[PDB]
């Protein structure tokens, strides 16, 4: 029945409401109902690591360091570069048992460099046998060694004091990997290097490092009681690598090129797959449209910030006030 | 809300207005009506859209960082690595909490404000031709057809043309 | 305050109201009166109570951390430990400063808002039966005994029953 | 603004008022006028001046710190040094962004508030002797010379002396 | 005189005020008076360390490390666990003068473990005398040694090259403490170990550490010019501890159990007493009802956050506006 | 034409506007025009380092360490103190080629101390020649050595085992700089020190450090194939410095006074000049009236906080609304 308004009319103001709103928090109230809210925390991973848009290298069975040293089962990585190198828990070494003082630092340095490509240099080793091998480091079926290292031994009945140079006449820092052999017994020491005690001194104009080997049995891994200790030196442009040894030197074959890199390494066990993402986590890639992130504090790329909270609801509408 | 409009002198929202965020209902010589208000709706939406983008800068490309999880015990320098990451995360967690709460406060405050401004805008056009009925409505003391109401909704009401009729009817 | 009620058009607060945060005084045919307003009082209290708890999460159990004070000089890694703790503390100090100031702003803004909403709520019931006297009071143009005043305080005033008397008295 | 005064029911600001932040224009029996309002102007200025100083504590004397830039590659502990400084800087950058935005919001909100309070202050003195014209002006229904206007600007207008004249003229 | 209201009444709105309010700060004003405020900074300590609710262990005269090594005057700690270990400034060693490279790291590791309980293992030392003693380390009145270490010496005219194993066939990391003896003179070296120069090599599959002793006089402390250097090794489940020595070995008797612990250590000189608290500081326990804290940046438990400011006042009422 | 107002008047409220306002950002809008804004970020340096109000020491050709060691071309710094020491990229060593393990730490320690003033102590070196020299370290035209170090050599055909003490009976920590000589060949080793292998052990009650030299050629710098390795020891009040050596000792002449200092060191290549500032950056001094700062993250003094943003505009007026 209409209309009523003979000499009058009424005009009411109002706003919309929805049947079922959602609770958000403000400074004034713990919980208040609004028409619409948006989630600010990314809690779901994609479940996989996306092959795009970054260049992802799956280590599979190799650590970054083993691939860099040139462990036989890591020969397929020898010409490889990456933005992000994935290390699997599954990884294992399968060459001569070794250790590296400040391993993490070296791993960090190579990871940043984003490459394991190697440049051979014409090092000259007078009075010594080169390319020493070991049954603990099979290459195919024949026994071998780390492709980037050069196991030097006596030639005949002689091991003379090597003193070798290598200038850096290029515009970048050269990274040299080298090491020492710790023989399991004195029979082996004198059989391999003649002298009862070895030493190695690698130096430049600005720095030096001297290492003495410790002869003695360590626990057996891959048939070997002996060890190799790995060290490194960074030769600056215009500086010169010097190497001095009366025995036990595990020599470099060349250098790696250090470059300011936006590359890194990440421990993860999720598969890599065909998809696109700009942020990567040990749980997989994650979307980055949201500004916050509760999947993992370990990230790489354009990543939302990691926070403790699992959900944060941003109001995108007014307070919802349905009848009554 | 600090303006006391939404869940205040406007008793409730209207589910049957799917046409906008704010609007009008009315009763007049040509029947009853409803109409959304675009100006107010857009004013509120424009403040809500891209709100975070005013404070949070574009997602920043981060590359090689520190280890944050560890296989073996080491001591001193591992304690420092953990404590740095723990500190970082607690600070950003705090920031995120603070931001959402004051951002939501602002959303609720601003949407109540638009409801109030629309009521005040309407009151000001009507001048002495209408009275506040105390519930978000105005009694208009003259005959006001759909074109008349539209002039109010559209900001074109000329109160002078109705003034004398309004006064005649207003005191009985 | 942005509403201009507290230390504004209400000249001062009342010490003799120990009964609530907001209320009424009045003068009528049965004498003078005072009465607290519970609704408004509780609305303000509820926003003030547990305010920090909305932003600051529950005190978090922290165990083994780093050294923060040192017996001897060491250099590099001690500089880093100190700088990390110094950085942490300056950031939380800033947060604490910011939080209290904007939290207090909000308290002052919200308590002024409730004073304003109560005045507006009262104005809206009275309609044309009263006038704003410019000082936070209304002149009511009809006889209003204690029950009448109570209906206003309680949101039950029906202005229609008094309308004609109010108009009779209002223009002289 | 949430009060809808500046760029709201006041259509625009006045360039020809170099004398203050807020003020009056008027038309009366002695001609047209303009006058700044000091009270409101100072109330706003006093809130704007030293705003940062309420939140940011005095510049703090900092001496020996860590290295933040490096000549050679080192690895682990250099990664941590960089990450600490990077973390610090991103947190203060965020703080700075947040602070300016909410500080500016507050400035805009508070200056609109003063414009509104001045209109409300003026409305309250005038009582039923004037009407809101819907544009930030009042029609005053009596003869009001420069002294009369000054009493309004200065908070001294006594509406009772003009009341009867105002009513005579107000209903035609 | 009443009532006035014949055809009218007046109704005024208002708010309360108190006689004496309190100044707080806002974004708008440096100081503004409010009816009531609450303090947000805890500046008062309890003055004591509460025995509840955490398990507090007072070191009294012992450092955490000495108790762990087994210094005689620390025998009462040998079966002890804690959530928080209190070290007093008063503490002192009273055994053989020693040092520990990266002492802080070890202290940190044991502190986290929250226990000093020791598990003996059946190590076998062929060709050497065990349980060496010293007048610098009295146990009661008889002279003794660190209870957790085993000072090995020549038997007869012989000190053979010891090579001892100890596998970790348990599901947790074992922490081994061991060391080396630095004799003050060559008379002592050969009298104790026969060989003119000693060495010790402790290894596992993944790691090794070799230490050589330096013979020579150090400053006298507790009658001793010689020293013992202390080191440690963490043996992972499935790995094996190997020890090799031709002299100067200060041998372990067993291991400590490493566990992910919410335990720590704290330097303090306030007494422990009967009371309850969930937060502990070098100044004592502090209440934690407030969210901020200016007592000390060193804390343990459920602690308010430390900040520079000594007071922060939160308004819990409206602006106070008394007459006039 | 006037005035109009016979029985009426109108009174309008308003606010000011300016012809040309400026854009700021708020929580509500990306850009909004205001009457006036103020810049919060300092992006301009002064271009120079101000001689006031801090005490600035220009290293010119010297590193902080060389000045501390007493390199001849750094003799003018020997009595110097500073609040801030400026190191130039231009700097170079011109004495015997050396290295320092944890160089940065030492540099950091001396920088904090804010002084290079040295206190000679009456060390007694029986059976050895003192004040050894080198053509690689010219002082004037005559050849010399680091003024703070004492190169000890054999006297006649003898180099006896030195064991020297020096108690710290003062109320502060003493910092001792010392080192070792690494000869380039065994001819030189035995010619200088007689014994085929040297060693140096510096100790106190609480600590010890032993160093062995490595004989062998390093790359030539300033005519020298040999090296000196520099180390340091901090002797606490009531402790005692002990030094023991059968050869290769580069001895201290005394100590430096460690003090809790508000001094530091800064790498920079801008000139120092006459002006006043309370904040210093590698780009020069900067004003500190603003609270934020985008010039450099490296600062010293009362400095605005460094942030990523290059500009941040604070509104200091209302929204600007000109006609129309
Ligand atoms: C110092 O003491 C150490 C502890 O006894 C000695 O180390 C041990 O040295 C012997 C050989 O000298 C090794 O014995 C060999 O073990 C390998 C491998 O184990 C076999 O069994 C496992 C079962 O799990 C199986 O998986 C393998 O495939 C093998 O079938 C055998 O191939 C040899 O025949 C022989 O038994 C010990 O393994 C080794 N243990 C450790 C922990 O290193 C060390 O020789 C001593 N050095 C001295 C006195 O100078
Ligand atoms: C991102 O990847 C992460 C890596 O897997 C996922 O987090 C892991 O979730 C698993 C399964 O629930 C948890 O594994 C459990 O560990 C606890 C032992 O507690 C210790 O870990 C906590 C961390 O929460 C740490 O604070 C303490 O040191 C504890 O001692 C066992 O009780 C269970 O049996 C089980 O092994 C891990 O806690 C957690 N990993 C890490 C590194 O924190 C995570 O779920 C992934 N993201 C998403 C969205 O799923
Ligand atoms: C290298 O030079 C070092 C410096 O001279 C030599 O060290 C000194 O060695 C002698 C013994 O060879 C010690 O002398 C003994 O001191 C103890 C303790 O001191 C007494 O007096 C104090 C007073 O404060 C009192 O408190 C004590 O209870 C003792 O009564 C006496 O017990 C002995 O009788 C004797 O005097 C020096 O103490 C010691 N000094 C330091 C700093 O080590 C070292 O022997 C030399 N080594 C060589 C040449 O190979
Ligand atoms: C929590 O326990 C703390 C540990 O005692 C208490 O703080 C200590 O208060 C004492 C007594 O006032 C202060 O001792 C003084 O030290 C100064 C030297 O200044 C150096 O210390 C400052 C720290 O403020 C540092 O920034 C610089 O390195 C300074 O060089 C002497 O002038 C005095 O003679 C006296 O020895 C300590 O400053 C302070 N200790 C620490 C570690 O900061 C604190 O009071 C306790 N909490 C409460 C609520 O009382
Ligand atoms: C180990 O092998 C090393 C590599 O060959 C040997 O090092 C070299 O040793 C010889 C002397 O034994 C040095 O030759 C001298 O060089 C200096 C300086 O160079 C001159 O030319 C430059 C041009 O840039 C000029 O600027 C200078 O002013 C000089 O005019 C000359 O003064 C000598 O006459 C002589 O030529 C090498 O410099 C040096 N090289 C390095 C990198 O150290 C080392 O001797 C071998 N050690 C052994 C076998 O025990
Ligand atoms: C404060 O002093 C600073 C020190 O000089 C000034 O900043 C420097 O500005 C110069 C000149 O533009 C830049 O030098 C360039 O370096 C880049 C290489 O990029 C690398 O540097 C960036 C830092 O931006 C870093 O993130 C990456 O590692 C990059 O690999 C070359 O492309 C150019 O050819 C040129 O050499 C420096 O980038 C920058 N120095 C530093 C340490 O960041 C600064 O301008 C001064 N303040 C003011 C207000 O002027
Ligand atoms: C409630 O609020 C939410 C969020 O504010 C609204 O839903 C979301 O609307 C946005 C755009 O307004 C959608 O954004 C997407 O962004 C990506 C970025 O590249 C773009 O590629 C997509 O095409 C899309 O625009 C988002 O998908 C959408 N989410 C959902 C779940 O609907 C929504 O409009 C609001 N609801 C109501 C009833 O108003
Ligand atoms: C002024 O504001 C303060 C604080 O907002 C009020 O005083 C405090 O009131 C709280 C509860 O409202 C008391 O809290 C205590 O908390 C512990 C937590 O477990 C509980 O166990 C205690 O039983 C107690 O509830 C606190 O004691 C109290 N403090 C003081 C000094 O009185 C106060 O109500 C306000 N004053 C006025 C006049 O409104
Ligand atoms: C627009 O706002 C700005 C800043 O809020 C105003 O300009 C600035 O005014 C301040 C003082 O109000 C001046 O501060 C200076 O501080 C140092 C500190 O020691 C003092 O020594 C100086 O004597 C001076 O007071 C500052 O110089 C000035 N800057 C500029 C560029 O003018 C300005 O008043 C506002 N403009 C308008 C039209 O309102
Ligand atoms: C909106 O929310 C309401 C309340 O939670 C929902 O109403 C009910 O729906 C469930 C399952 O669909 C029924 O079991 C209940 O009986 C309903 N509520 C009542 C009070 O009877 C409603 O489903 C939601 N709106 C949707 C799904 O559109
Ligand atoms: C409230 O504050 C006022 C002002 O500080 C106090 O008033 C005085 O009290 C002191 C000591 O009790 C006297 O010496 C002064 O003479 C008083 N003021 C004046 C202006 O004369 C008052 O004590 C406080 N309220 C209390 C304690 O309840
Ligand atoms: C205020 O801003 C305006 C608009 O940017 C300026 O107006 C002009 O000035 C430029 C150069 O002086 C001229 O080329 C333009 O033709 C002008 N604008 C228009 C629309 O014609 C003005 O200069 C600024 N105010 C000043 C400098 O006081
Ligand atoms: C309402 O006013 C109109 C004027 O046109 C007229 O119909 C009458 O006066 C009033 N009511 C009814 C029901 O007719
Ligand atoms: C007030 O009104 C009442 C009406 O009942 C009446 O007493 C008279 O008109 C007025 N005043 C006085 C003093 O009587
Ligand atoms: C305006 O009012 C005045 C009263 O003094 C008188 O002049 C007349 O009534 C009105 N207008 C004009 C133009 O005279």
């Amino acid at each position: 029945q209409n209309p009523s308004g003979n000499n009058t009319a009424t005009l009411c103001l109002g706003h919309h409401a929805v049947a079922n709103g959602t609770l958000v928090k403000t400074i004034s109230d713990d919980q208040i109902e609004v028409t619409n809210a948006t989630e600010l925390v990314q809690s779901i991973s994609m479940g996989k690591i996306c092959n795009k848009s970054y260049r992802i290298l799956d280590g599979r069975n190799c650590t970054l360091i083993d691939a860099m040293l040139g462990d036989p089962h890591c020969d397929a990585f020898q010409y490889e570069s990456w933005d992000l190198f994935i290390e699997r828990s599954n990884a294992f070494s399968n060459c001569y048992p070794y250790d590296i003082p400040d391993y993490a630092s070296l791993r960090s340095i190579v990871a940043s460099s984003g490459t394991v490509e190697f440049t051979a240099e014409g090092f000259t080793w007078t009075g010594v046998t080169q390319n020493g091998r070991s049954g603990a480091c099979k290459r195919g079926s024949a026994d071998s060694f780390f492709s980037r290292l050069n196991w030097l031994t006596k030639s005949g009945s002689s091991y003379p004091t090597l003193n070798v140079t290598m200038p850096n006449n290029k515009n970048f820092d050269k990274l040299y990997i080298w090491g020492i052999h710790h023989p399991s017994s004195n029979q082996e020491q004198t059989k391999l290097y003649i002298q009862e005690s070895g030493r190695v001194t690698v130096s430049t104009k600005r720095s030096q490092q001297t290492i003495i080997p410790n002869i003695g049995s360590r626990p057996l891994v891959r048939g070997q009681s002996g060890r190799i200790s790995i060290y490194w030196t960074i030769v600056k442009p215009g500086d010169i690598l010097m190497i001095n040894s009366n025995g036990n030197l595990v020599a470099p074959r060349g250098y790696f090129k250090l470059n300011t890199g936006k590359s890194s390494v990440m421990r993860s066990d999720v598969p890599i797959d065909i998809c696109v993402s700009e942020c990567i986590t040990p749980n997989g890639s994650i979307s980055n449209d949201k500004p916050f992130q509760n999947v993992n504090k370990v990230t790489y790329g354009k990543c939302p910030k990691y926070i403790r909270q699992n959900t944060l609801k941003l109001a995108t509408g007014m307070r919802n006030v349905p009848e009554k | 809300g600090i303006f006391g409009a939404i869940a205040g002198f406007i008793e409730n929202g209207w589910e049957g207005m799917v046409d906008g965020w704010y609007g009008f209902r009315y009763q007049n010589s040509e029947g009853t009506g409803q109409a959304a208000d675009l100006k107010s709706t857009q004013a509120a939406i424009d403040q809500i859209n891209g709100k975070l983008n005013r404070v949070i800068e574009r997602t920043n490309e981060k590359f090689h960082q520190i280890e944050k999880e560890f296989s073996e015990v080491e001591g001193r320098i591992q304690d420092l690595e953990k404590y740095v990451e723990d500190t970082k995360i607690d600070l950003w967690s705090y920031n995120a909490e603070l931001l959402v709460a004051l951002e939501n406060q602002h959303t609720i405050d601003l949407t109540d404000a638009e409801m109030n401004k629309l009521f005040e805008k309407t009151r000001r056009q009507l001048r002495e031709n209408a009275e506040d009925m105390g519930d978000g409505c105005f009694k208009i003391y003259h005959k006001c057809d759909n074109a008349c109401i539209e002039s109010i909704r559209t900001g074109t009401y000329d109160h002078y043309v109705y003034r004398d009729e309004a006064l005649n009817n207003r005191f009985q």
